[PDB]
């Protein structure tokens, strides 16, 4: 096998030394081309603001200590050489979670006779990215993957984006790659936008590890299915039951009884949405807004069922029934809302009284009857104006939701797709 | 000097870890185990695993490691760090993570004539499938599986310890020491060695030493956190048949706040059950069972209700239904005699419908004590026997149902 | 280049890692630590934790790692993988689990002149104590102490870091503000750093960086304190209720159940220590407490409503006080066949005379119930809204002071 | 073994583990790779991650580490460390978040004739496209993916062993059958060039759940508040409690929506066959509880403001009451004392009046309960049955 | 330091770290253990485990390292990497899911004598019996047992570096109180040999629980509970709500039993004091409904199929109610016409005696409403006291 003293040549006998970059003089600059692979979204977990991702990450690079006239040997035109044996450029995820700078599997490098190396280890990254809860869950996040050179200075190493080419003229890969045929689309995420760039910092300095950067954007939209399901739907049709309140009876003693089980599905809904979101404070979530919005008018609404009983219940022994009352409540409202021998002296004497109780009787539920009526109206009216704020604001807020795509184009002032169906020129 | 230091320097000088200490071909080293419990960690349902602590006993000769004891001051007992000799790849393979490895590799006992005694301590988690039949009243039998990873039965020869000539075939627990779990306590801990006659002597797999642990659950805290509150609950659905069939008489309240506790009982119980799904647990069973019956009361208390308050317009109350539930089991004197007339006429009618409700009232009091009579039987023995099930659930009295031996020191 | 291969394998002849670098018995090595921070990841409050991602820039002299640069072609400083130099065990002393040092092993730079600079990255998670009681409305003070963890203050002097151009110290954690992430939850106040020594120890001596966060409650305001507030308002609410509605009970009880339900959705966020009580728990209780008292008083209401003259006898005390004197205060104010149908008209007439009487006396007792759910309803709309007030203000009063003192 | 440590000592003294073990550069080497399931160990359908316990068989032959028996006392197998000798890169490809390679690098067996045998162990981390439509009744097809990273077709060759995977010492799930599984071989080539393929080998296993613990823990409770639901339509209006029975019904169902939340997993592809059933029956006791609240309304309306329309009357009072066969329902001073005895006379007419009309409107709420009770209770019965039977009877 | 570097040359030249550091191999190495107690990071009821962050210092001699100052410019002290000399294997005997031994192998200080300092850092999760008895107001005494894993008394012996563990620089848990802690050395012999002392050094910790998050977070709601289940009592029968509030306390208490399942640990070895609480509120709340629906069934009690037992009114009608000192409670057609109004006078007599049976009923259900108000507080007031006083007072 010629490979093997093809290889001594290379290492041993020529003592190659991997801990030195691979520049014939000291003022040189290595590149260093790097592109991004996306094997599978695994997980965007927002109680922690954690992106878990599995990544190939391409590499590219000249060495001109590992080339070789491939006619001086058997014509051999590459080599698989492993990374603990030739200098790697040690490009790390800086915005990491867990601790995990590195890439996972270290595989072997690939080399030409003309120094090309190419390296390709995949790695599993768990970067943070800042959750925006502002429409959740109708909300775009916008992850991203920073890269950073933390071995060399620019002055030493730059970075830039891989370049491919199609009828003889490269273009840079300003994109995460995403191979249509393996790549399955994650559960609760669609891929909208993928950019990639290379990031200057003119306030530092060249001579510093902190003046180059490659970032991926993930621009990613929830698939909004799980939560309309379980979450609003059921929330939107418990609320809704709490305008039934006013249309039913007083008689029924159960006012009260609905409006507050309307109220305590509503705090379980509340206690459930607590748990699916971070505890940042720059929004509250839409979801949030609608809670607080509805359980403030079912509240509302149970305010307005005590005033209306306590209405009904008024008697003329405790209460008096002015004009001003009566005339709204029983003319004007009611038409703007369209609403719908001794002996026989003393049997004498008794029936007499008998007549008299019966009349005061009579006086005293008629007049209990006329508040009745006051507590209808009341209701109607009640429901004729909380119904309607109700349905206009579930509507309004949940149309602003639905209405809250990404902005079809990444990095506002840019023109430029960053599609890799368009490279640039 | 230490003499120490000139043996050791010696033994190791052109010794391969890589070789086994086999003397001549066709040799079998012969490895012997003996497993120390020290901690029954805990053994968690939900992941079917079973932490302990261990130390694992594990002696075999290498005959490279003798040495003569006149000649080096009478050492007979060298320390040699276990990394640099070696081992027989003894590992647990029925571990949950892929830990198979011992956790401290302590310094093997090297003594004169080539014997050497390795005592690493371990922290393993071992797969237990649950029998989740009788849960919580259920006892459950754990196996540590031990087998050597590289070689197989015609390299080594895996074997129990034995101690003054007796084979030591149980877990060792020192009695002083060993703490009780606290969840379970351990009826019996056998060991043998086992065989895959599915394969031969080669794939490393033939031959297996399984250490058991039968433990069985101590139901305290499911007892007074879970049963008995459940159980005093779900009784009160017996007491809606002594409330008022009426407005006010709240037997629906009563029976359905029953069963929404239930509910949360449920909720409760779905946190501690393990999700496998060959078997109902029995507290499952118990809850099942709660729930249609309270299903069941609300049922017969709407029914009940619908009864008593029928009246003479939307129902007719034929006789039939009464033997059977009652049974077995100047003009204006002439204006004012035709108004008192009227009026006797109209207060007769009241009293009669009235009468008529009151007769479908005791209709319905009557339907109430039978069905209370009912329920009150089948709650009772239904709860009796559920729970009476758990209570006879027994660890069987031998390790292996046919073998007469109890396999303890 | 051939050169650096020359100068590395001239420099690493006899040099020794382990040696820490002295030019004579007795010299001390002069470590300045300097910290940058790049990302507050958390601040478990159940484990008193805080998790950050931070650079150390570490800055000393090793006089062996000397050269002349016009004898290399004009190398004037190194890129050497940091396992090859000796350094300074500096570590984070202060940490929740047992990692002590850094994650992140960037290779160190050596200049000519000798001095060495390293700059590695780390997830560190530091623990400091909690102030749990103005939660969520509170700042903590959480720090980082760091210090070599071999050598002391005779053989290192540790030594605060220098700004870019090198003239001045910097007394402070250094935020990158090209790479730096706002935690959303927490707002830096104050970030010093100072150097500690302790009088009974000669030979310790660490430089801190101390971390003034303050939080934002908007999660904890929307989620607990709006459904309480609402829960209080159908408290008070309870005493507008009549009796007759047969609804008092629902209302109040179900007002407990929703507060009950509120502290379990706190259970899980509230850290565990005892030093002290969090003024949301203490305004829960408060809620609680007040709403049970609400259940009291219309079990009390609903008593006197029901009573009638065939059970009670009206005292003399409760009739001056609730009908005399607190309705104003409250603004209330509130033949044979003769003879035989003459006996029978008589005695419904003297039926109905007694019906009324006891009516009547069952009137006054509905309207003292109704005069002291009044009362009661003003008496608990009081309370509540001073209580609120109260423990609003004094959380709202809680700010990290100006200076930070460290 | 004097003679195994100095055959060992031969075999390293001159091998280079970075080098391919082929006698020409051109040729590949044939790697024979089998795939033993030892356990599955979980699913995650949220994460779409299947986790599982087995065993990666590789089979090759080294030609640089042979030796003649005759020459070592007879010796023909050793065990070497898996570290000392060059081995293949099988990586899985389809990894989710466990490792791409082997981590333990037990020791392998080797032939005298240079045939090497490893087995490591391994934790295959998977990604697993989960379909959640007929859950929990559904059936999961997903698979390991293998390939040797850094060579391609020319240079390493893979082979399955088999046909499918040896299941020979699998441990039963508790959870999940094995309906099927196999593996297969592919060649993939790319537009640079069609004299370099590269191989993979893809293993599936098709799992079927076994569903009891989610149809007892879910589904057994959502039909006995089905079942609750369409009670209420039987109890009377005159008992105050058909709002308190019918919230409570609906608070039970939602505090039961913590139980399904914690349970069932939370995805987003597509609707769980379970979350259909119980969006269902939320619907369900939603409407119930609505047309409750309308019959309450009817049963109290007073005369004195509404007066009974002549169709209501058509219908609810003559036509349906006949059609329901079930129900059993029916189908000086003395001039002041006569005047107000006249008086009273006359207020009992207007009240016997009142009271009439009252009781038609009574009537006509108890004819709507007995009709929604049959069509709620049907309703019930029918929607459960297109729920579930359409998935059960393919089983 | 070209000094100190020539030292470590010559210093570690023929240095074997295999080898106990004694000059003749029947003497033993005496090495000074001490720990310092750092940090208590948690204490885990349910699992039995204490974490805490610990330093273990030791200190022995070691002849092979041993220098002359004045050949090396006076050179007194130097620090070596622990992994370059023999140490020992101190090993926590009690470990629970810990390590074992030291892992962090830092920097040792090596005196010129021979003298050897070693103080590294180590997480201790150790296996230690909790008594929940008093929780939340219980003591735990939890130890740490450690010693030389392969090597006997003969061979290495360990000695407290002083009685105690040094807590000089403990951080105040927050959650315990350190009340006593102390180290105690062991000699342990077996049936083998007299001759051979196996020795082990035991740390132990007395912690009293802080009881102030656990009160507030759990025992306060269910006085509450208990308060108002009391409370039911004085509620009037007429107001049909004696059910709701009895009812809705007991669901109140389930919810809060949810909250305590998830915040009390859940041991088993014995009942906490939180449980026996529990239960007791538990079975209080249980008997109150049971009473109540008693009293509800005497108050709604129908004169027409039930009669008043004689001893029933005399205990209830004529003597409780007087000793009750505290309460406010009491202690042609003219025929016709004739007939009926004679009818309706005998019907009015009729009512007149039915209400004032009932009425009799009534006030039997109040007067026994009383008495168990009395009797339910008098219960609640005791069992509180009594639950919790003896431990309260052995405090
Ligand atoms: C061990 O060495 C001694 C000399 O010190 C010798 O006398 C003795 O025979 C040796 N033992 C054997 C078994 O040969």
């Amino acid at each position: 096998n010629e490979e093997e003293r093809l290889i001594n040549d290379l290492l041993i006998v020529n003592k190659y030394n991997k801990h030195v970059r691979p520049v014939k003089h000291n003022n040189e600059v290595v590149n260093i081309a790097l592109s991004l692979t996306l094997s599978n979204l695994i997980s965007l977990k927002e109680t922690d603001e954690t992106l878990t991702s599995n990544v190939w990450m391409d590499h590219a690079w000249y060495d001109h200590r590992l080339t070789w006239n491939a006619s001086e040997y058997s014509d051999i035109s590459i080599l698989r050489l492993p990374p603990e044996l030739v200098w790697i450029p040690d490009i790390v995820l800086q915005n990491n979670n867990d601790g995990q700078y590195h890439v996972a599997y270290f595989c072997n490098v690939l080399v030409r006779p003309n120094g090309y190396v190419t390296w390709l280890p995949p790695a599993i990254f768990r970067s943070s990215c800042p959750i925006n809860v502002l429409y959740f869950p109708f909300d775009w996040q916008n992850c991203s993957l920073k890269f950073t050179a933390l071995n060399y200075d620019a002055n030493e190493i730059t970075m830039d984006l891989m370049t491919d080419t199609i009828d003889g003229k490269d273009y840079p890969i300003e994109w995460i790659i995403i191979d249509p045929e393996a790549f399955t689309e994650n559960g609760e995420w669609e891929i909208i936008h993928k950019p990639a760039k290379k990031n200057i910092y003119p306030d530092k300095f060249p001579n510093g590890t902190n003046y180059q950067d490659v970032t991926f954007y993930l621009i990613i939209r929830r698939k909004p299915l799980f939560y309309v399901i379980n979450f609003i739907t059921p929330c939107v049709l418990i609320s809704f039951l709490a305008s039934l309140a006013f249309y039913l009876p007083a008689e029924s003693g159960e006012k009260m009884s609905t409006a507050i089980s309307v109220l305590l599905a509503q705090a379980v809904f509340l206690l459930l949405t607590s748990q699916r979101l971070p505890e940042t404070a720059l929004a509250v979530p839409l979801i949030g807004k609608y809670l607080m919005f509805i359980m403030s008018l079912v509240t509302g609404v149970i305010v307005n069922c005590g005033i209306v009983l306590n209405f009904h219940f008024r008697t003329p022994s405790t209460h008096v029934l002015s004009t001003r009352v009566k005339q709204i409540f029983l003319e004007k409202l009611p038409r703007i809302l369209h609403m719908s021998h001794d002996e026989i002296k003393s049997g004498i004497d008794s029936t007499n009284y008998i007549v008299k109780q019966i009349k005061e009787k009579n006086a005293y539920d008629e007049e209990v009857g006329n508040w009745n009526l006051v507590g209808q109206t009341i209701d109607r009216l009640s429901m004729f104006i909380i119904t309607p704020v109700m349905v206009l604001g579930t509507i309004f807020i949940f149309v602003m939701g639905n209405f809250n795509h990404p902005p079809a184009k990444p990095f506002e002032g840019d023109p430029f797709d960053y599609s890799s169906d368009h490279p640039r020129c | 000097e230490n003499e120490e230091g000139r043996l050791i320097e010696k033994l190791l000088g052109d010794y391969d870890k890589r070789i086994i200490p086999a003397k001549t071909l066709d040799h079998i080293i012969d490895v012997t185990l003996k497993l120390t419990l020290t901690n029954l960690i805990s053994l968690n349902e939900k992941e079917e695993a079973l932490t302990t602590n261990v130390w694992i006993e594990i002696q075999w000769n290498d005959y490279r490691l003798s040495w003569n004891t006149s000649e080096y001051e009478g050492i007979d007992l060298v320390r040699i760090p276990s990394e640099l000799l070696w081992l027989p790849d003894v590992v647990l393979e029925n571990n949950v993570d892929g830990q198979f490895e011992v956790a401290y590799y302590a310094n093997v006992l090297v003594y004169n004539d080539g014997s050497m005694y390795w005592l690493p301590p371990a922290i393993y988690r071992s797969t237990c499938p649950i029998a989740v039949t009788y849960f919580p009243f259920d006892w459950q039998n754990c196996s540590l599986v031990f087998r050597s990873q590289t070689y197989n039965a015609h390299e080594v020869n895996l074997q129990l310890s034995a101690e003054e000539g007796e084979a030591v075939e149980w877990i060792h627990i020192d009695p002083e020491d060993f703490t009780e779990n606290g969840e379970w306590t351990i009826r019996h801990r056998p060991a043998k060695k086992n065989y895959n006659w599915q394969l031969t002597k080669d794939d490393t797999d033939f031959q297996e030493i399984i250490f058991f642990l039968i433990i069985q659950r101590k139901p305290l805290f499911y007892i007074i956190n879970i049963i008995a509150p459940c159980v005093l609950i779900s009784s009160l659905v017996v007491l809606v048949y002594f409330l008022p069939a009426q407005a006010g008489g709240q037997k629906c309240t009563l029976s359905i706040s029953v069963l929404l506790a239930q509910t949360i009982f449920l909720f409760l119980i779905a946190q501690k059950v393990p999700e496998t799904s060959l078997n109902v647990p029995l507290i499952g069973k118990y809850l099942i069972f709660v729930m249609f019956v309270s299903m069941l009361i609300v049922m017969n208390c709407v029914i009940v209700l619908n009864v008593s308050l029928r009246t003479p317009n939307t129902h007719s109350l034929s006789e039939k239904i009464k033997h059977l539930f009652l049974g077995f089991l100047a003009p204006e004197i002439k204006s004012c005699v035709e108004a008192c007339n009227f009026i006797a006429k109209s207060t007769k009618e009241q009293n009669d419908s009235g009468s008529e409700n009151e007769n479908w009232v005791l209709i319905g009091k009557v339907i109430d004590k039978a069905c209370f009579w009912i329920a009150l039987l089948l709650f009772s023995i239904g709860t009796l026997a559920i729970f009476l099930t758990g209570h006879f659930n027994q660890v069987p009295e031998f390790p292996f149902p046919g073998d007469p031996r109890k396999y303890v020191p | 280049s051939v050169m650096e291969d020359t100068l590395l394998s001239v420099l690493f002849e006899t040099y020794n890692p382990k040696v820490r670098p002295a030019q004579t018995v007795g010299d001390k090595v002069t470590v300045r630590v300097g910290l940058t921070l790049t990302n507050l990841l958390i601040l478990n409050e159940k484990i008193e934790e805080m998790t950050t991602n931070v650079f150390l820039n570490l800055a000393w002299t090793d006089y062996r790692l000397q050269w002349d640069p016009a004898a290399y072609e004009g190398i004037k400083d190194l890129r050497i993988p940091s396992s090859d130099v000796w350094q300074p065990d500096i570590v984070l002393m202060n940490n929740n689990d047992g990692s002590f040092e850094i994650t992140l092993h960037v290779n160190v730079l050596v200049q000519h002149t000798g001095a060495v600079s390293w700059q590695p990255s780390a997830i560190y998670r530091s623990s400091c104590t909690i102030k749990v009681m103005y939660f969520p409305f509170d700042w903590q003070n959480c720090t980082m102490v760091f210090k070599s963890y071999t050598y002391d203050t005779s053989e290192v002097t540790l030594q605060h870091a220098l700004d870019a151009k090198g003239e001045r110290e910097v007394k402070e954690i250094v935020i990158n503000k090209d790479a730096f992430t706002e935690n959303g939850q927490w707002s830096i106040e104050h970030k010093p750093s100072r150097k500690n020594w302790r009088s009974d120890d000669p030979s310790y001596e660490d430089v801190t960086f101390y971390l003034i966060i303050q939080r934002k409650p908007l999660f904890y305001i929307v989620y607990t304190i709006i459904p309480c507030i609402l829960i209080s308002i159908l408290a008070i609410l309870v005493f507008y209720l009549p009796p007759d509605a047969g609804e008092k009970m629902s209302l109040s009880i179900s007002a407990l159940l929703a507060v009950t339900v509120f502290l379990l959705l706190l259970a899980d966020k509230v850290p565990e220590t005892s030093l002290s009580v969090p003024i949301i728990i203490r305004y829960l209780m408060f809620i609680m407490i007040l709403v049970a008292f609400s259940v009291i008083l219309s079990v009390v209401v609903l008593n006197l409503h029901h009573r009638s003259p065939n059970t009670h006898t009206m005292p003399n005390w409760i009739r001056q006080i609730f009908i005399e004197t607190l309705p104003p205060f409250l603004w209330i104010q509130r033949p044979q066949d003769l003879k035989e149908a003459v006996e029978a008209i008589k005695y419904i007439a003297e039926q109905l005379e007694s019906a009324s009487e006891f009516d009547d006396l069952k009137k006054d007792w509905q309207y003292v119930a109704m005069v002291a759910d009044r009362l009661f309803l003003y008496v608990f709309f009081v309370i509540c809204s001073i209580g609120t007030f109260s423990i609003f203000l004094d959380a709202s009063h809680n700010v990290p002071p100006d200076n930070p003192f460290a | 073994s004097e003679h195994e440590t100095r055959l060992v000592a031969n075999l390293l003294e001159n091998y280079n583990k970075v080098i391919r073990p082929v006698e020409h550069h051109t040729h590949f080497v044939d790697i024979t790779v089998g795939l033993q399931l030892i356990q599955l160990i979980s699913v995650d359908e949220v994460n779409q991650i299947v986790e599982t316990n087995v065993r990666l068989r590789q089979q090759w032959i080294d030609v640089r580490l042979r030796w003649n028996p005759a020459d070592y006392g007879g010796i023909k197998k050793i065990r070497l460390p898996s570290d000392d000798v060059w081995l293949p890169d099988l990586v899985l490809y389809n990894n989710a978040d466990g490792d791409f390679a082997i981590v333990h690098m037990t020791k392998l067996l080797l032939d005298y004739t240079g045939k090497i045998m490893w087995t490591p162990p391994a934790i295959f981390k998977s990604y697993c496209e989960i379909i959640v439509t007929h859950f929990p009744f559904d059936q999961q097809n997903c698979t390991m993916k293998l390939g040797i990273w850094t060579y391609d077709g020319t240079k390493v060759s893979i082979s399955p062993e088999s046909d499918r995977p040896d299941l020979s010492t699998f441990m039963e799930s508790g959870e999940w059958v094995m309906k099927d599984y196999r593996g297969w071989k592919h060649w993939v080539y790319y537009t640079c060039c069609p004299d370099t393929p590269y191989l993979d080998i893809t293993y599936h296993f098709i799992m079927q759940r076994i569903p009891l613990y989610f149809v007892v823990n879910v589904i057994i409770p959502c039909l006995l508040f089905s079942f609750l639901t369409g009670l209420v339509f039987y109890l009377p209006t005159d008992s105050g409690e058909k709002m308190t029975l019918s919230i409570s019904v609906l608070l039970s169902l939602t505090v039961f929506l913590l139980v399904i939340v914690e349970l069932i997993p939370s995805t987003s592809s597509a609707v769980p066959l379970i979350g259909k059933y119980m969006l269902f029956t939320m619907i369900f006791v939603i409407s119930s509880i609505i047309i409750t609240v309308v019959v309450i309304n009817t049963h109290h309306r007073s005369p004195s403001t509404h007066t009974m329309p002549q169709w209501v009357r058509k219908i609810f009072i003559d036509t349906i009451p006949n059609v329901m066969f079930f129900s059993t329902m029916k189908r000086p001073d003395v001039k002041s004392a006569i005047e107000g005895v006249k008086y009273i006379a006359e207020h009992m007419k207007s009240d016997e009046e009142s009271s009439n009309a009252a009781e038609e409107w009574k009537y006509v709420a108890m004819v709507i309960d007995h009709i929604l009770l049959c069509v709620f209770m049907l309703i019930c019965i029918i929607g459960t049955v297109s729920v579930f039977a359409g998935r059960l009877i393919e089983l």
